RNA sequence: CCUCCGCAUAAGCCUGCGUCAGAUCACACUGACAAUUAACAGCCCAAUAUCUACAAUCAACCAACAAGUCAUUAUUACCCUCACUGUCAACCCAACACAGGCAUGCUCAUAAGGAAAGGUUAAAAAAAGUAAAAGGAACUCGGCAAAUCUUACCCC
RNA sequence: GCUACCUAAGAACAGCUAAGAGCACACCCGUCUAUGUAGCAAAAUAGUGGGAAGAUUUAUAGGUAGAGGCGACAAACCUA
RNA sequence: GCUAAACCUAGCCCCAAACCCACUCCACCUUACUACCAGCAACCUUAGCCAAACCAUUUACAUAAAGUAUAGGCGAUA
């Protein structure tokens, strides 16, 4: 989760369980000919990449085998008519690859 | 070109307001008042300058100790500067000495 | 020289820009050869349920009365801590044996 | 699957998807912890639903085919959000007597101002760290001078917006 | 020789010199701060 | 929007506003008050000053913040739509706003434009009635679910058993979830 | 805007003047 | 400003109008229409 | 036809000639959309003891002085595993699309990278060159500059 | 963050001849000249030159501050 | 007839009166905006321009008594 406190763990705490997970993830088309296999997400900034591996298999079900994560610098130079900056907000980018060649291509919305 | 083209809208004023007309009201209070006040005892003003005429210089100066304890930060160091000032002013230039 | 932009990850030098980071909640720890260590037990796994045979949907219809607002505060739900404690005539004192401390939160959200 | 990010097939490109009445907070007080925790995995379900088309309702530079559904789910998990928060906030009164789930005090900065300093969860004792013990909490009063001033510059800024509204009103009462 | 480029950058130096935790070291320093929040600058350092 | 923005008759979030209104102009503001106000959406009133005086109308929107209605199709102008072309476009006798006070709220059986003062009744509680009559003026003015939408029936289930057992902790007691483990004390400052 | 009116109500017996002599009535 | 000068339209126009038929800038610029309008009387 | 550059890294800047559209010396500007994926590089180490005289230089002869850039052990403690961050560009510092400034590694003529000429005419003056009869410092403050390469001596 | 010096830990120095040696690139400096003088440039360009295994050059971080710093004294340099 | 000209109203000043202000969530003295590991700590007469036609002592920081008593290179002035 996100916007909140995390317990912290000594040595032999208990599992820290989240309920009522506050991140939201959403799917999109890759935009340059990404392979097949490879499944490309936009991660909210303050997630981890084992924690997108999880959340994928916990709530989705897929069987998700290797992740790739980046952090994508949004412009800042969109000036105003009070010539102050406007930034674009910066996002995380997943490249989720899926395991046992279950071989997803992103389909056509808006026929 | 500093002339304006359209002339201005008329200023509708009423001489006969509840200000207007009972202005100068209770002035002679106090030679048939039998003298219980004072006609400097109902200038509502600020709280140094509440009857009494004075001079510029004059002026910052009874700001000053009349008020300059509870003044603002600043507008107390634009009252020090003034009367700093002016006694350099009034004191040393001019002409007629 | 630039003040007003924020100071993000991407922006130092090698030393700086592996620092910082994102708000990232990180997992382990850092030993001796650069080796990370991922704690399995700080990793957050979800508690996610089943949804089979769930009779809610993320909207509802219409049809639904208007019903207004009960702000649920302390003193309407010991209310319904009555139902024991009407027939003496439910409470921790600490929470240091629990593993969901109330005041200082042990859990997540 | 992945299909669950998307929605059936037969609403694509639809330009109409009749999806009304968000979750008003009344009727979330009425189900369980259980229901509750499901009904969130539910609207996360549909979130994400949402936030892809919108994302393609970008990239392919057409209006979105309903926009009006994506905030009735928004503050549903809101309203979802606010309840369950109550049930908590209503027994730590009961167990505890306290608010702030998260423990803080009143500190004073630096700059002499206070502020609620929220509380940072640590493993030693506060006398023995580096870092918090670098940091400083107090006066040191060449800082009341500053306050002062700041002081006074709340003050102003206060008093010249209670005077435009008296003027404000007298412009309205100059006219009816 | 020319004499414009003396603004060499470089952001370990920056912030060293003028961040804010060099603000905050000296009481001197902090006094600098407390002019900044007054004027109501967006940057109070770097 | 801006501070000191200017309420026209376009909503403010079209596009037609925003050709209008940039987040940069600053014309001078419009002088108007009492939220008891009497002229609602979808009553029938009549016109008293200016052209088309007199007639009797619904309004169709009303704006608060200018104190306007707009009747129905009444104290209208012609204007052009479309046009796309060196061509005409069809036209529409578009309303114009009507400013309040200039407009009164007609009786329901006598046809009249009456002032309305909202008297407490007993009956409940705050209605809006005439002044030279008494009859009290009303507020004038299918769904079947798809798949997700969820029912009246299960909306009111009325599940909660208000137990002291802390979300977070009835989840885990219900999917049974065993945790031997106790939590390791921690300073907080 | 300057504060007046005599100056702005002359330029008005200056303009209507310049009216008469630029297209002069029948 | 209190007290700044509305009518200084009428103060140009009664010098300048005796300079129309002048040459030159001087049949506008009133700094130079004043020094040869003073000396043309 | 030039290549006095180029390609990476470091530093720096922070999306700044990718796609679609658009307004409006010549058609990097504006709006929307897109990307840069770690393995290389960052981000490191359980204590308390206790050890480390013998340069580097092809390290061998030799030869030094200015005397030098790299090492553990003993016991206790220990078995969770591959998270986070940087990754774009024609770029940075010089108010600029500035003949300037800018560390290293390879390339030492280039497999990278580029264009001195908007078009014309072919006046002066000016500049950058090239060629010169005969004479060869006569020029000039002075062989300055250019072209050729060299002799001897003072002053400090 | 320029520069004066210093500190820490780095880097660079082809080729040829035989050591604060010689010729000579990279690199550093800036002798004399011509252009430039609101310039390409708030000190540059083109040649020409001095040094180029060291009292050399240079990247990085740090230190010393104005009644002062620092300085192989030019009263130099310390953000034109 | 192009350039342009004009416009009221944003707001503001001055007083009166009244003593002003701080926790949505997370983040912030480390290189602030950074979830997470074992030593220090605040209190020190303002000076100077200026006036003295230089300058060297000195030079201001309710009403009424009163610019009085006093002070002062007995002087500027206080
Ligand atoms: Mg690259
Ligand atoms: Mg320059
Ligand atoms: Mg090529
Ligand atoms: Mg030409
Ligand atoms: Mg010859
Ligand atoms: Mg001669
Ligand atoms: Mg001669
Ligand atoms: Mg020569
Ligand atoms: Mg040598
Ligand atoms: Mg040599
Ligand atoms: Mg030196
Ligand atoms: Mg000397
Ligand atoms: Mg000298
Ligand atoms: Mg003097
Ligand atoms: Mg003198």
């Amino acid at each position: 989760a996100r916007n909140v406190v995390y317990p912290l763990y000594r040595l032999g705490g208990p599992q820290l369980r989240v309920f009522r997970t506050n991140f939201f993830i959403q799917l999109v088309r890759p935009g340059v000919a990404q392979p097949e296999d490879t499944v490309q997400f936009r991660i909210p900034m303050e997630m981890t990449r084992v924690d997108l591996r999880n959340y994928l298999e916990g709530i989705y079900n897929v069987p998700v085998a290797a992740v790739r994560t980046r952090v994508q610098h949004g412009s800042n130079k969109r000036r105003d008519h009070r010539n102050v900056r406007i930034k674009k907000p910066d996002y995380k980018v997943a490249y989720v690859q899926l395991a046992h060649g279950q071989t997803f291509t992103f389909p056509d919305l808006f026929p | 070109i500093g002339i304006r083209l359209t002339l201005p809208p008329p200023k509708v004023v009423d001489r006969w307001n509840e200000k207007r007309a009972m202005f100068g009201v209770y002035d002679n209070i106090g030679i048939l008042g039998n003298f219980e006040k004072h006609p400097k005892e109902l200038i509502r003003g600020p709280i140094w300058l509440r009857g009494w005429k004075g001079n510029e210089l004059q002026r910052c100066i009874r700001k000053r100790k009349m008020v300059g304890s509870r003044m603002f930060a600043d507008d107390l160091h634009n009252l020090n500067k003034r009367i700093r000032y002016l006694y350099k002013h009034f004191n040393r230039h001019g002409k007629f000495r | 020289a630039d003040r007003m932009s924020k100071w993000t990850s991407k922006r130092g030098p090698r030393s700086f820009r592996g620092r910082k980071g994102r708000g990232a909640k990180g997992i382990g720890f850092l030993t001796s050869g650069w080796r990370f260590v991922q704690i399995k037990e700080m990793v957050p796994e979800f508690v996610v349920p089943d949804l089979t045979g769930f009779k809610l949907k993320p909207y509802v219809s219409y049809l639904a009365p208007e019903s207004e607002e009960t702000p649920l505060t302390a003193a309407q739900l010991f209310s319904e801590a009555v139902a024991p404690a009407i027939e003496k005539d439910g409470f921790e004192p600490t929470q240091e044996g629990k593993l969901f401390q109330l005041y200082p939160r042990n859990f997540l959200r | 699957g992945l299909e669950e990010f998307f929605d059936d097939p037969k609403n694509w490109g639809q330009e109409k998807v009749k999806s009304g009445a968000a979750w008003t907070c009344q009727q979330l007080r009425n189900k369980s912890n259980e229901d509750l925790h499901k009904l969130w995995y539910v609207l996360l379900k549909e979130r994400n639903m949402l936030l892809t088309l919108e994302q393609e309702a970008k990239r392919q530079r057409l209006p979105m085919p309903s926009p009006e559904r994506l905030d009735k789910v928004v503050d549903s998990m809101d309203a979802l959000d606010k309840v369950v928060q109550e049930r908590e906030d209503a027994l730590r009164l009961l167990q505890t007597g306290q608010e702030r789930a998260r423990p803080g005090a009143w500190r004073r900065d630096i700059f002499g101002r206070i502020i609620w300093h929220k509380f940072k969860q640590w493993v030693i004792p506060w006398h023995l760290n580096k870092r918090y013990n670098r940091k400083r909490f107090f006066a040191l009063p060449y800082v009341d001078h500053f306050l002062r001033l700041e002081r006074e510059k709340r003050a102003r800024i206060k008093a010249r917006k209670e005077n435009l509204e008296r003027k404000k009103a007298k412009i309205l009462l100059k006219k009816f | 020789k020319a004499r414009g480029n003396e603004y060499q950058p470089s952001n370990i130096k920056r912030k060293n010199k003028h961040g804010w935790v060099r603000r905050l070291s000296t009481p001197a320093g902090v006094q600098v701060i407390l002019r900044r929040m007054l004027k109501g600058r967006k940057s109070l350092s770097h | 929007l801006p501070p000191h923005y200017r309420y026209g008759m376009s909503p403010p979030g079209s596009v037609a506003d925003k050709r209008k209104n940039p987040p940069w102009i600053r014309r001078r503001p419009v002088v108007v008050s009492d939220e008891d106000w009497y002229l609602f959406c979808g009553d029938t009133v009549e016109i008293l000053e200016g052209k088309d005086a007199g007639k009797q109308g619904k309004v169709v929107q009303v704006i608060r913040q200018r104190n306007w209605v707009v009747v129905g199709g009444l104290n209208t102008h012609y204007r052009y739509i479309g046009k796309t072309m060196d061509y005409r476009g069809t036209m529409i006798p578009s309303e114009a706003p009507l400013l309040h006070r200039q407009v009164k709220l007609v009786d329901p059986m006598d046809r009249k434009p009456t002032e309305i003062e909202w008297r407490f009744t007993e009956a409940g509680e705050r209605v809006r009635v005439s002044t030279r009559s008494g009859r009290i003026i009303p507020k004038p003015e299918t769904w079947i679910d798809g798949p997700k939408d969820t029912s009246v029936e299960d909306a009111l289930e009325r599940t909660y058993v208000p137990c002291l057992k802390t979300l977070q902790e009835e989840v885990m007691e219900a999917m049974g979830i065993k945790e031997t483990r106790k939590y390791k004390k921690v300073y907080w400052y | 805007v300057k504060k007046g009116f005599r100056a702005a109500f002359r330029f008005q017996k200056e303009l209507e003047r310049q009216r008469l002599l630029r297209c002069p009535p029948p | 400003l209190r007290n700044r000068v509305t009518d200084r339209y009428f103060r140009i126009q009664e010098v300048l109008k005796h300079a129309r038929h002048f040459r030159g800038r001087k049949n506008r610029c009133y700094r130079l229409a004043v020094r040869t309008v003073i000396r043309a009387f």
